[PDB]
């Protein structure tokens, strides 16, 4: 057995067709649930020059977006699954607008923890590296330790600063 | 061949971006598919018949419906059949017995007179017809000849009295009489005694009465139930306000037929405001009644859309007496003036009565 | 009414302002002249069967010349055909992109800019691979 | 001749059919060629009448107004604002009113025209289009570049066979990819920026600027970039108000733009307040209050 993981790449992949599919991604539309992401990931903008604005046909064979901006719509299929467990990979590395992330950081810390969805949120962020939320630092192709975050300040080499 | 793909390759080229199909898109405002025409004629299609024969084991129902230059078809088909059918007995009887050879009559003819096919056609008109001429009898020195001649007149006698009802049943049909029912083209929704109400009216053409008239009247309209059920064209009766509650009414001048809006009723939140064209509404008037003439039931099935309704019109007087009699003028039939009428839906206008009704005590 | 177009009016633009004239016409002359051998090659051999059936003579060269003139005007249409249709294809061709380059930018971003995409790759593809045969 | 009648009739309705479809595709294809527009002319001598190459750049507007659709919705009102020649001067909006009404009438592209405009002192309607847009120096929002060959790629109408932009291109910007290419001037462009530095636009005007003579200088706004790639704007800024003496700058970065002369902004469909001093937009606190 197993469950829908939700997942999320460095490279991302879009539907050529209109915008809300390529973000609802064959699921239930809802403007309560729909407006609670697309506000979080920023995507109004886009939607804001687009002509038709989610009808507009995104991905290939169409509109040609920004490299951003694929990330925007990637991450927002993610949140709008409503999954139990969710993983993320470089969404802040690719993008990284400070506006578009800490609105969503906002609607996921309120869904993810209070829903206990998980959230492995693979990426550079600089400004979240330390929290009451876990991490896990690889190197070589192993784990160190899967625990609190004060577990790496209990070691010698802290990142080079943690970019002080 | 002469054909462009005689030898043709594997073809795949990226037609990159193939959008604008700008398509008509005219389906939206094609046709609003009507339960019953203006003029009966329900406009509902079957489908998936799964017949066992039953539309043919009424065969004298089937035979009755059918048009009369159909009925004319299938009668003299059904003697033309017959009489050749026998046509073939009687030629070929002659034939095995020997008198069709063309010679002496040393014998004595199985039936007299028979020497072509042509005579043995003849021969089967008399028998059958009765017309019996008498040239073409028939002999008592053929034991087979005289059975066909009992069987001839059984078949004759039963497809004459098969066909006789037929016709009979045919010329009783009142399914004319009732075209001659007539409804006005829109019906109006104004105030009548202080109450709105649907008015209508009916008249009748001919001089002829219609016997035991009843005149029922339902709203066809798509209804979800609080349980989410879904009803595609769901019939919900309409009393008819008349003084004993039941739908006999007499027919001799063109009646007002009206539904007055209770609150029991199914148009009790219509508004002037949803009355346009593509709106979900319906109202079937079903006219019954017994023929005075023939004796038979007949029905004038008239419907009116939303935009056949006229909200606040008045229906203008039609009677007038005259010297010696009333006088009905038909040329005003469907005439309609305007009425000073509220704009609002039978519930407000019940919640105005009873904040009025409060504030004056 | 828009479905229902016979559409004899494309035909005329491309003939007319494309093709030309000396070509349009030896490709309209070839073929009335090769099929009016063809039937004369099957009316001949219908009269030298006929004929021979025992003035007359002996039909072994009159119809070896309807044969090698009908041989020959199937190359001569053969030829006619594709290389007008190349002169079609290639010049339509020029015509559009002296176009597009000296056209506006204001019906470029108006445009979906798949409907250039598909008049220039797709149905270019047709005129010019497809109408020759 | 009766027995191949069966096929002939199949194959003369089956071709028939064939060819109207692929007829249609002529009809499209010629619709194409009915989009007759993009006029390109001049109503008057355009040989010696007007400036060879405009570089006192004194355009003073004169009741212009743009709108694109037929004259209509205009978001320019009669735009007469002084620019500064012979010396820079950056103006830059909030909105899109202040850049891409500016942008298009600098060039012509603007659909509509509602008055005159005065190029160095000549007119701008009796011109040749392509000179006009030889020598006017822009820079876009997107990063685009072709693919294509480099000496036929910063100065591919020019065709300038002098070795100063292969030297200005290790001493613009991105001396080290220069070198990246061992083809160098006359290398071949690379999948179109697939992987490059991200001021190859920008300086690819500088090569631009430098071939084409572009006295005048326009800009754009900017999507994502390095802070330090605006500090070398600014000193390609300041060589070309020391030599070319003629820019103007249109962008929503207002600390960038405030490095300049003048600063305008059109709002609402017309001029919204015009400084002539830098610092002046700075006094009025409210229009910093917009920017941050
Ligand atoms: C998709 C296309 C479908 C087309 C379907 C229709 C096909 C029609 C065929 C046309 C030729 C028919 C000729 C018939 C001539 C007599 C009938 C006639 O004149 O009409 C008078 C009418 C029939 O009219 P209707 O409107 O059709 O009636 C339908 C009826 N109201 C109903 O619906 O209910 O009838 C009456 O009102 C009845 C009176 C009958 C009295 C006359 C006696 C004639 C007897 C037969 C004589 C001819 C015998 C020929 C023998 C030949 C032997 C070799
Ligand atoms: C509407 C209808 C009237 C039709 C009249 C006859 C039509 C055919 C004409 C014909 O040649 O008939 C022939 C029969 O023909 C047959 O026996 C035909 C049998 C077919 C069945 C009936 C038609 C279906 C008539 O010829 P015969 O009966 O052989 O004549 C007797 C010969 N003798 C005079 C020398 C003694
Ligand atoms: C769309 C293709 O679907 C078809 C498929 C078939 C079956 C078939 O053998 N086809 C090829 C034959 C091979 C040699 C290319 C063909 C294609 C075009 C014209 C004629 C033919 N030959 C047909 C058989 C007799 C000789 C000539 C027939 C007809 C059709 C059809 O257009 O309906
Ligand atoms: N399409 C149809 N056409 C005619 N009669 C039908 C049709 N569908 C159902 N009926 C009639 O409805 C009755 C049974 O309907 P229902 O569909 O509930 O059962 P059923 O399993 O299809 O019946 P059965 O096996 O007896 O035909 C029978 O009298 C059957 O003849």
């Amino acid at each position: 057995s197993r469950g829908p993981v939700a997942y999320a790449s460095q490279k991302p992949w879009l539907l050529n067709a209109t915008v809300e599919e390529n973000i609802t991604f064959e699921s239930p539309f809802n403007k309560q649930r729909y407006k609670m992401v697309i506000e979080a990931c920023s995507l109004q903008p886009d939607i804001d020059i687009l002509p038709h604005g989610d009808q507009t046909q995104i991905g290939e064979r169409g509109i040609n977006l920004s490299g951003g901006q694929r990330q925007r719509i990637s991450v927002a299929r993610a949140l709008y699954q409503q999954t139990n467990v969710v993983f993320l990979d470089d969404p802040f590395s690719a993008l990284d607008v400070h506006l578009s992330d800490h609105l969503m950081q906002a609607g996921i810390l309120e869904l993810l923890r209070d829903d206990k969805r998980t959230v492995v949120l693979v990426t550079h962020k600089l400004q979240y590296l330390p929290h009451a939320d876990w991490i896990i630092a690889m190197k070589d192709g192993t784990i160190q330790r899967e625990g609190t975050l004060k577990d790496f300040q209990r070691s010698e080499c802290q990142l080079f600063e943690h970019w002080k | 061949m002469l054909s462009r793909k005689g030898i043709i390759p594997e073809e795949y080229v990226l037609t990159r971006l193939a959008e604008d199909p700008t398509e008509p898109r005219y389906r939206t405002r094609e046709r609003r598919a009507r339960f019953v025409s203006k003029k009966g004629n329900c406009n509902v299609a079957h489908k998936n018949i799964r017949e066992q024969g039953r539309f043919l084991q009424d065969v004298f129902t089937t035979l009755v419906d059918l048009k009369w230059p159909h009925t004319l078809l299938i009668f003299t088909m059904s003697f033309l059949c017959s009489w050749l059918l026998f046509a073939m007995v009687w030629w070929l009887i002659a034939f095995a017995h020997g008198d069709l050879a063309p010679g002496e009559g040393t014998n004595v003819p199985c039936v007299t007179s028979i020497h072509s096919f042509s005579s043995a056609f003849l021969f089967s008109i008399e028998v059958q017809v009765t017309i019996g001429f008498g040239g073409r009898m028939v002999t008592e020195e053929c034991p087979l000849a005289i059975l066909i001649l009992i069987v001839q007149n059984i078949v004759g006698l039963m497809i004459n009295a098969i066909m006789l009802g037929c016709i009979f049943m045919k010329t009783a049909q009142a399914h004319r009489r009732a075209e001659t029912l007539i409804f006005s083209k829109h019906a109006v929704i104004t105030l009548r005694h202080g109450r709105l109400c649907f008015m209508l009216r009916v008249g009748d053409l001919r001089k002829s009465m219609i016997i035991s008239a009843t005149i029922h009247m339902q709203v066809v309209r798509k209804t979800t139930s609080p349980e989410g059920e879904v009803v595609p064209l769901h019939q919900v009766d309409i009393p008819m306000e008349n003084g004993v509650g039941g739908n006999s009414i007499f027919l001799v001048a063109p009646l007002i037929i009206y539904h007055v809006i209770d609150s029991n009723s199914p148009l009790y939140d219509l508004a002037p405001s949803d009355l346009h064209h593509h709106q979900d509404l319906e109202i079937i008037v079903i006219l019954e009644g017994v023929v005075e003439t023939t004796g038979i039931t007949t029905q004038a099935r008239t419907s009116y859309l939303a935009d056949e309704i006229l909200w606040g019109q008045r229906f203008v007087p039609i009677v007038a007496e005259e010297d010696g009699r009333y006088s009905v003028d038909y040329s005003k039939f469907g005439n309609t003036v305007k009425v000073p009428t509220p704009l609002c839906t039978a519930r407000q206008l019940d919640e105005d009565r009873s904040l009025l009704d409060a504030l004056t005590l | 009414l828009h479905q229902r177009a016979k559409i004899p009016w494309r035909a005329c633009t491309k003939y007319l302002s494309s093709a030309g004239i000396l070509l349009l016409s030896l490709l309209v002359f070839s073929q009335l002249l090769k099929h009016m051998v063809l039937v004369a090659i099957d009316y001949w051999l219908a009269k030298w069967t006929d004929s021979a059936l025992v003035d007359q003579s002996v039909y072994a060269m009159v119809f070896t010349l309807l044969c090698s003139l009908g041989i020959v005007l199937c190359l001569v249409t053969s030829v006619t055909v594709e290389w007008t249709g190349l002169k079609v294809a290639k010049r339509l061709h020029r015509s559009l992109l002296n176009r597009i380059i000296l056209a506006p930018m204001r019906f470029f971003e108006t445009t979906p800019l798949g409907s250039i995409l598909n008049r220039f790759s797709s149905d270019c593809n047709t005129i010019d691979q497809h109408i020759p045969s | 001749y009766a027995l191949m009648v069966s096929n002939y009739l199949n194959w003369m309705v089956r071709n028939l059919a064939d060819m109207e479809i692929q007829l249609g595709a002529v009809k499209r294809i010629h619709a194409l060629l009915k989009t007759e527009a993009e006029s390109y002319e001049g109503l008057l001598a355009p040989s010696l009448i007007p400036k060879n190459w405009p570089d006192q750049g004194k355009i003073q507007i004169q009741n212009l107004s743009v709108r694109y659709d037929s004259s209509l919705k205009p978001v320019l009102k009669h735009v007469n604002t002084l620019i500064s020649p012979g010396q820079k001067i950056g103006i830059c909006g909030r909105t899109g009113s202040g850049k891409s009404s500016f942008s298009l009438a600098f060039f012509r592209m603007v659909d509509m025209f509602e008055g005159r405009i005065i190029i160095d002192g000549i007119d701008i309607a009796k011109l040749p289009l392509h000179t006009l847009r030889s020598r006017l120096s822009i820079i876009l929002q997107d990063p685009v570049l072709f693919s294509g060959t480099i000496r036929f790629n910063l100065d591919p109408e020019k065709k300038c066979s002098d070795s100063t932009l292969w030297e200005a291109l290790e001493i613009a910007q991105l001396k080290l990819v220069v070198k990246a290419l061992p083809g160098g001037l006359d290398a071949i462009i690379t999948e179109g920026g697939e992987n490059f530095s991200q001021g190859q636009r920008q300086l690819f005007c500088l090569a631009r600027a430098f071939v084409r003579k572009t006295s005048i200088f326009i800009m754009d706004e900017a999507t994502a970039s390095i802070d330090m790639a605006t500090e070398n704007i600014l000193q390609k800024v300041v060589m070309t108000a020391f030599a070319d003496r003629t820019v103007v700058t249109i962008a929503h970065r207002v600390h960038t733009i405030l490095s300049a002369d003048l600063v305008m902004v059109l709002k609402r469909g017309a001029i919204l307040e015009f400084d002539k001093p830098e610092t002046l937009l700075s006094q009025k606190d409210s229009v910093f209050a917009s920017f941050v």
